[PDB]
């Protein structure tokens, strides 16, 4: 078996209730009634403006205390010169061939 | 044949196990019917106010203002000291603080001990 | 993403899949067509009715909701009631 | 709007596994009534997917046939 | 609310029990109290400890999130027994079975990592070698001291 | 235009859905079999192991006695 | 691996303890062994700073290819000859250490079959 | 089309 | 057991839930549906061979060991549908379901927003607070003496009067909003 | 302290001579420049301790427990102008009085030069605060919980009394800036031992101690909101200022007294917050945790390094921010829902996103969020009780543990979940909700930026 005949009547009624709720739901054509209210502008404003800041930055406020900026000194190897003396690395020992 | 599930207090029996759904028994019927009733009067009762255009409020429910005066207000006028909440109120409630007592103080002399003789390592311990 | 059920596509898949059932004649087959009195089917093809109807349109049908959907217009009318159709 | 269900004649279950469950239930005198249900599901676009070995093997021809090439352009490359 | 809608002291004649049974709005064969043996439950009903998360979740519940009613009495621990919290449904597996298999493996992998940490796993190779007495500067040697040499020869 | 949804059967492709699908699975395909062309020694190996039994007693100093 | 086996499932009076071995001299079985010569200078490797597991017997490779890898940027398909190079010469020294392995597991050999004599005889 | 209200609540304040 | 409108489960329900419970966990335990459809009606033979049972003890005993049956043999991770309780969309749009006295709430400058909405909210408002106490005189007229038996509602009996609690059910939100 | 003491008086005749509408924005605004004028006491220095006159110093330990205080006054007059809304006019101005009055003798108290006028100040703080709760607490609780409020501090304070001329016998003096100097060690013996507990058992009750906190969770949960945040941002941290300057004189002898009081309190911020994990009541949730954090702040008097009171001293001020913002949101449902029953009102993050946001951001102070100064000062304080015994860091591990689950539980518990059903009159939030509760988060995630002047005299 199923419903009774009065929750049959009182599932009828209240579907026609929600359905005409629903349908009142809907919005309007004319709503929402508002009230009144260049191309590479993204790569301007957040990059090379704060490329500026931040380097105008960290040159004169970062960089002018020490160790503040600490970086890891450059590899050297042997054949290398060095730019700030002139200094040329004397290369390795010759090889004892393998192959 | 097949294992028998053993319920536990934190895996409580199935409703399809249990032996005391299937009673067919009138004793069984008038108790769920009364059950019932109960359920469905205080139902009408909570929704005839939680349907009402008039009302803009809280719905207040004296089972939850029970449990909360239940859960606090009316714990001590219900309290006997006995033995159970003695060996309770002992255990409970200096028992940790001894043991850890203990513990601290142990660990304590131990490090006091090992830093008046120079053997805790402590060069470059100067945050303190 | 989930298009919008319609009464007219609801009805439509739900006697869509009653035709599909061999226990029903499709000829014979309305929307006020009472599964026990009418289609003469058992309680268990009333179950298995619902299961069908919960693999077609991917929603469980509870059993105290399963045991009164008797004729495919309720069952219709449940999944409008559940799905909130025509709003 | 109206979306046109298309028939449900057309789902005959004949040339399917569920005509071998059919057979396998008929064996014993058992009846399936759903298996045209199922029965979309094995059948037009759906019916004949491919193995394992021809799930991995997608785009294989066409990527050995971009090695060969490729192989191919190399050794006339370096000549 | 009122007072004779408050909880009240541990019910002791049956006039009593059946009051606080309406009290809280239950039937009097189905309530029982906690035992009176002091620890502060008053005539508070002892639900029959389950968490929330058994009960019926297709019912209409009034509290839907807490699949709770209004004017139920409320288990003394509902603020533990909610879903978001300690749950004492039926699991597929006995409770002891599921402890037994746990503590097994657990025990039985430890175990395992044990006897693999005394029979360690290598390769048939010596030592890595080093020059510069297995590197005694890089590893932070001071200069003053000499070390010993440790000389590594061809093979 | 859009998909618009089947019932019960195959539903609509596009073209270039299926170009795309095709495209990189032949990129997969020409990667693994190009990259197994030149390196092959990553998956197989790169040097050959030596055998220490087939090792004589005179390179690893065994003095008979 | 089944030096594992030998070692656990056999004796290990007969197979080398991997944290204690050369047990043996390196002189006992060589007459004038000639010793390891390190290429790569100890400033020279400072300079390029290499991690202290890879300052070993063959960083003079490993200096050249990092060489050619900071030098031939961004083209980083450009030093596979010095990287198989350093590879090879790792594979060597690898070899070289599978040597030290056999050479003590074959003394312990010897040493076994001494004392198996020696209760024999005497 | 078939636009739906969405009810939500006060965002004004 | 449990239920709004009845205080019990027959036997015949117990047996029909029990049947749905069996497929459910038979389709998960046999994922694809020629070899599901083939254990399910060898399930229906299980169930049609003890149905013409007329012996409501022996009945009762078959539907007891056959949940033990079930117990012994049911999917550990069954298939759960998304909105059913225990699926992955569960109860997940929740918080999208604002009720709908929030909109009195509103500031009149968003209620010009949408000036058709709240004039047809007005008479929906005037509808139910008209309703209300022929509604509440027609649950008191018909509930007898010590409350309500069951949880049924009544439905409306005359006509221009709507059935008796019917906003919250009505004015319900949906379900994707 | 002369140019701080006067204005807080002169609001008292702008609050009785303001007309009957001006009497909250005039006493409001002028508090506000109070607030504004409490900044010169930022004139700190190194070595030096910023010495008014014979009656009133600062050091950087009274200055940000005295900004606190005068910015918590216009906070109190903002939360607490909607409930007495429905007042009289003249028990408004006394209200109003009330406050100004214990903020008169608040800001008198931390800037104490001499001990005993600390101590007069100190029990002076306990009858406006008494009034406010007995006479403008909402329920019946409130007569007895200003029973326990009195009657555990003065039980506490009598024998600091009798400490504290007794120090003026034997010492000559009770001024903070002499006894820096003329501090002798106190030995072992029975009576410095009771010396000890004299002087510290009355900060113990205040603070409160694990054992002693059972006038908090009436006195806060009893009290009016205005009550509620002077309780728990000014009146807890009373008793760890007093801890800080008492003990200068309890040396060596706290190195051996400190031990009960500190495993007290290292279980009883473990209890406490357990505690919190099963609270019905949401107000009373709040009053645990605060027994909850002033454990720590206990601990780390006790232990007394250097990184403790810099740990303790921000842990105060970032809990007396994050405190008094727990008890305004908490009045924001209780002036909705009418119930203190956390339970009740749940899912309101669907219908009050922005104060939604505020109850996240009050919930992430709580647990400390780092970078916050609630992080800096709990962290201060692990590193010194690690430094003090390294098996403390499982009980204060448990407890930031135990922590962040009552705090995202009173979270999920009040904010998520689906909204109740029959309650219906939840309003948006006001203007004035808002600002308050932005009043007291945005000063606490600035003080993030530049925390060195919330960390005491020795920074
Ligand atoms: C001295 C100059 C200082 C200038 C800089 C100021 C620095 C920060 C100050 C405080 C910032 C937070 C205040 C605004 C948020 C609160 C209100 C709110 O919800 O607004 C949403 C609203 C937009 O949302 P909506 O959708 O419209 O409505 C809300 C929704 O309904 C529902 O809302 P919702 O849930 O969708 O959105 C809330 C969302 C929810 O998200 C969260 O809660 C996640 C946050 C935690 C995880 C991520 C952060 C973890 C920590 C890392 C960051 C700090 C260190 C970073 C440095 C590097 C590492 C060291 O939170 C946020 O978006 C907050 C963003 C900023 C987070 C800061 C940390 C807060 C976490 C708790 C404390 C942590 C430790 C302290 C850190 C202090 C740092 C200074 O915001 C506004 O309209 C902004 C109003 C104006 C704000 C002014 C703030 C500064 C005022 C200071 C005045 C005096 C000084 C003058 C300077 C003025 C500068 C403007
Ligand atoms: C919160 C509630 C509980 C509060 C507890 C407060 C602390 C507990 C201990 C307080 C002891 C009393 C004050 C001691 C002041 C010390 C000053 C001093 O000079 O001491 C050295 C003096 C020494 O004597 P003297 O100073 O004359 O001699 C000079 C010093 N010698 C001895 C070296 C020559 O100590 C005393 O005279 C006695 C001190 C102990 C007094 C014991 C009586 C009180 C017992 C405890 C009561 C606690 C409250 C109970 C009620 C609670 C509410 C119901
Ligand atoms: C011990 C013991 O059994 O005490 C029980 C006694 C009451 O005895 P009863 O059981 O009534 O006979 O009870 C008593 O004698 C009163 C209480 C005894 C001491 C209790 C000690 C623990 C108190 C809690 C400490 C929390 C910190
Ligand atoms: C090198 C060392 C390595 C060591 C590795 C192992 C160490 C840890 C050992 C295990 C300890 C932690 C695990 C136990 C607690 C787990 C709590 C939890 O996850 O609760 C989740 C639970 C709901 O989970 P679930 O069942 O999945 O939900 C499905 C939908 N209902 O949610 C709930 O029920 C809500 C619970 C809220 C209250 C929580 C109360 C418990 C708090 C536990 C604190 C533990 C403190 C440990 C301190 C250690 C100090 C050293
Ligand atoms: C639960 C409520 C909330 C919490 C409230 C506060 C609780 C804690 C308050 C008291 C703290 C304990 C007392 C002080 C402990 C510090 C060290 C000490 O004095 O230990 C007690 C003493 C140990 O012996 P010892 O210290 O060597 O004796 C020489 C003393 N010159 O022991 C002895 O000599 C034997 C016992 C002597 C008498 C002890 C009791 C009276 C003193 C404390 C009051
Ligand atoms: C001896 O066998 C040395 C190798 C390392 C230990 C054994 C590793 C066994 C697992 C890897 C090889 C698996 C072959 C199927």
């Amino acid at each position: 078996s199923g419903y009774t005949p009065d929750e049959k009547l009182r599932l009828q009624q209240l579907r026609e209730l929600r359905r005409r709720w629903l349908k009142d739901q809907e919005l309007s054509p004319r709503e929402p009634v508002l009230p009144p209210r260049r191309h590479s502008i993204f790569a301007f404003t957040h990059v090379l403006i704060p490329v500026w800041i931040i380097h105008y930055y960290l040159k004169y406020h970062v960089t002018t205390k020490p160790y503040t900026i600490v970086e890891k000194k450059p590899r050297i190897f042997p054949g290398d010169t060095i730019l700030e003396t002139g200094e040329v690395i004397p290369p390795m020992k010759e090889f004892p061939d393998q192959h | 044949s097949f294992p028998k599930y053993e319920p536990s207090r934190l895996a409580s029996l199935p409703t399809t196990l249990d032996p005391a759904e299937y009673d067919i028994s009138s004793e069984t019927r008038k108790a769920q019917a009364e059950r019932l009733a109960i359920r469905s009067r205080l139902k009408r009762e909570y929704q005839l106010q939680y349907n009402d255009p008039s009302r803009r409020g809280v719905v207040e429910d004296p089972a939850l203002i029970r449990w909360t005066c239940a859960r606090s207000a009316n714990v001590y006028p219900n309290f006997r000291p006995n033995t159970k909440t003695s060996l309770l109120g002992a255990l409970f409630g200096i028992g940790p603080l001894i043991f850890w007592y203990y513990v601290f103080k142990t660990d304590r002399d131990r490090k006091e001990k090992l830093i008046q003789e120079g053997k805790l390592d402590r060069t470059f311990n100067i945050s303190y | 993403d989930a298009p919008p059920l319609t009464l007219e596509g609801i009805k439509d898949r739900v006697l869509y899949v009653l035709k599909l059932y061999d226990k029903i004649d499709p000829e014979k087959l309305s929307v006020n067509s009472h599964f026990m009195k009418d289609l003469g089917l058992d309680s268990l093809d009333q179950v298995e009715i619902i299961m069908a109807m919960e693999d077609e349109f991917g929603f469980e049908i509870p059993d105290i909701d399963a045991e009164k959907l008797m004729c495919p217009q309720e069952i219709v009318d449940y999944i409008a009631d559940k799905k909130d159709v025509y709003e | 709007s109206k979306m046109e269900l298309p028939d449900y004649k057309q789902w005959k279950i004949e040339g399917t596994p569920l005509e071998t469950v059919q057979e396998k239930l008929a064996a014993r005198g058992l009846r399936d009534p759903w298996g045209r249900n199922e029965a979309w599901r094995y059948m037009g676009g759906f019916a004949n997917n491919v193995s394992f070995v021809g799930a991995l093997l997608k785009g294989f021809k066409w990527g050995f046939a971009a090695f060969v090439v490729a192989v191919g352009a190399e050794y006339y490359l370096e000549s | 609310i009122t007072k004779d809608m408050l909880p009240g002291p541990y019910p002791k004649t049956p006039e009593e029990r059946a009051a606080a049974a309406k009290k809280y709005n239950m039937r009097v064969e189905d309530y029982e109290p906690y035992p009176d043996d002091g620890m502060g439950y008053g005539d508070y009903p002892k639900l029959p400890d389950r968490s929330q998360q058994e009960r019926d979740p297709w019912y209409d519940w009034d509290h839907p999130d807490l699949r709770l009613n209004w004017g139920e009495p409320m288990h003394w621990d509902l603020d533990m027994y909610i879903r978001n919290r300690v749950d004492t449904s039926p699991t597929p597996v006995n409770w002891n079975l599921m402890c037994k298999h746990l503590f097994g493996f657990v025990a039985f992998m430890l175990f395992m990592f044990w006897v693999g940490e005394t029979y360690p796993t290598y390769q048939p190779v010596g030592p890595k070698q080093y020059p510069y007495n297995n590197l005694y500067l890089e590893r932070g040697g001071d200069p003053n001291k000499e070390p010993e040499p440790v000389v590594h020869y061809e093979i | 235009a859009h998909i618009e949804p089947r019932y019960r059967q195959f539903p609509q492709l596009t073209r270039s859905q299926v170009i795309q699908a095709e495209f990189f699975s032949a990129t997969m395909w020409f990667w693994i079999l190009w990259r197994f062309w030149h390196d092959s020694d990553a998956v197989l190996g790169h040097f050959p192991y030596p055998d220490p039994s087939q090792w004589t007693d005179e390179e690893l100093g065994i003095p008979p006695d | 691996g089944a030096h594992l086996a030998r070692r656990y499932l056999g004796d290990a009076s007969v197979e080398p303890e991997p944290l204690r071995m050369p047990t043996f001299p390196p002189d006992y079985g060589f007459p004038e062994r000639k010793e390891r010569e390190m290429v790569a200078t100890q400033q020279e490797m400072n300079d390029a700073q290499l991690v202290l597991q890879q300052r070993d017997y063959c960083a003079h490779y490993l200096i050249r290819f990092l060489k050619c890898k900071r030098d031939s940027f961004p083209n980083f398909l450009a030093c596979k000859h010095e990287q198989h190079d350093w590879d090879y010469c790792e594979h060597l020294d690898y070899v070289k250490r599978m040597k030290e392995f056999e050479r003590e597991r074959r003394l312990l050999q010897r040493k076994k079959r001494r004392e198996q004599r020696e209760a024999d005889m005497a | 089309g078939k636009r739906l209200f969405i009810i939500k609540p006060s965002g004004f304040y | 057991a449990f239920l709004p409108s009845a205080a019990y489960l027959t036997h015949q329900q117990k047996v029909l839930q029990l049947y749905k419970r069996a497929l459910r966990h038979l389709e998960s335990r046999c994922v694809h549906r020629d070899k599901y459809r083939y254990f399910a009606c060898l399930l229906r033979a299980r169930f049609d061979e003890h149905k013409n049972e007329k012996d409501m003890v022996k009945a009762t005993q078959l539907l007891r060991e056959a949940e033990k049956e079930f117990w012994h043999g049911q999917h550990p991770q069954p298939y759960i549908f998304p909105e059913s309780p225990g699926g992955t969309s569960y109860e997940r749009y929740e918080c999208y379901k604002v009720p709908e006295w929030c909109l009195d709430d509103w500031h009149p400058s968003e209620k010009a927003m949408y000036p058709d909405y709240f004039a047809k909210r007005e008479q929906w408002k005037k509808l139910r607070r008209e309703s209300w106490e022929r509604e509440v005189k027609q649950l008191q007229e018909e509930t007898p003496v010590g409350g309500p038996r069951t949880e049924a509602l009544p439905p409306a009996r005359k006509q221009g009067d709507l059935p008796p609690l019917w906003w919250h059910i009505v004015t319900r939100p949906r379900e994707r909003p | 302290m002369l140019k701080y003491i006067i204005p807080t008086m002169m609001l008292m005749p702008l609050t009785w001579l303001s007309k009957n509408s001006m009497i909250w924005i005039n006493t409001t605004l002028h508090s506000l420049l109070i607030s504004l004028t409490s900044l010169l006491l930022l004139n700190q220095f190194g070595d030096n301790s910023l010495n008014f006159s014979l009656t009133f110093f600062s050091d950087s330990l009274s200055t940000p427990l005295l900004i606190l205080t005068m910015w918590l006054l216009p906070l109190m007059l903002m939360a607490s102008q909607h409930h007495l809304s429905k007042e009289n006019l003249a028990r408004k101005k006394l209200f109003i009085s009330m406050l100004i009055l214990l903020q008169l003798f608040l800001i008198m108290t931390f800037t104490a030069t001499e001990l005993i006028f600390f101590y007069i100040m100190f029990e002076a703080t306990l009858v406006p605060t008494l009034i406010i709760i007995t006479r403008w607490g909402n329920q019946t609780e409130r007569l007895n919980a200003g029973l326990y409020f009195l009657f555990y501090t003065l039980a506490g304070s009598l024998p600091l009394l009798v400490a504290l001329i007794y120090i003026q016998n034997t010492m000559g003096s009770l001024n903070f800036l002499i006894l820096q100097y003329w501090v002798q060690p106190m030995p072992n013996s029975w009576s410095n031992t009771f010396m000890w507990l004299a002087c510290m058992m009355a900060f113990m009750v205040k603070m409160p101690l694990y054992g002693l906190h059972l006038w908090l969770p009436k006195a806060h949960v009893e009290a009016p909101i205005a009550g509620s945040m002077v309780l728990a941002a000014i009146l807890l941290k009373l008793g760890g200022y007093g801890m800080m300057r008492i003990t200068l004189l309890l040396n060596p002898i706290t190195d051996f007294m400190a031990y009960p009081f500190i495993m007290l309190s290292l279980w009883g911020m473990i209890m406490t917050s357990s505690i919190c994990l099963r609270q019905t009541d949401l107000k009373s949730l709040i009053a645990y945790s605060s027994v909850s954090h002033m454990a720590l702040v206990i601990v780390a008097i006790l232990i007394q390094t250097p990184w403790s009171y810099m740990g303790a001293t921000a842990l105060m001020i970032a809990h007396g921010l994050t405190s008094s913002m727990l008890f305004c949101l908490a009045n924001s449902n209780y002036e909705r829902v009418h119930s203190r029953t956390m339970i009740l009102a749940r899912g309101l993050q669907t219908l009050l996103p922005l104060m939604a946001a505020w109850w996240l951001l009050a919930s992430l102070t709580n647990l400390a969020l780092p970078p916050s100064i609630n992080l800096i000062g709990e962290l201060f304080v692990v590193m010194s009780t690690f430094s003090w015994s390294n098996i403390t860091i499982i009980l204060m591990g448990l407890n930031m543990v135990i922590t962040a689950l009552y705090s995202l539980y009173m979270l999920i518990t009040t904010q998520r979940g689906k909204h109740t059903h029959h309650i219906n009159n939840i309003l948006p939030s006001f203007t004035r909700e808002n600002a308050l509760m932005s009043l007291h988060m945005l000063p606490l995630l600035l003080l993030s930026l530049n925390p060195k002047i919330i960390l005491g005299p020795l920074y």
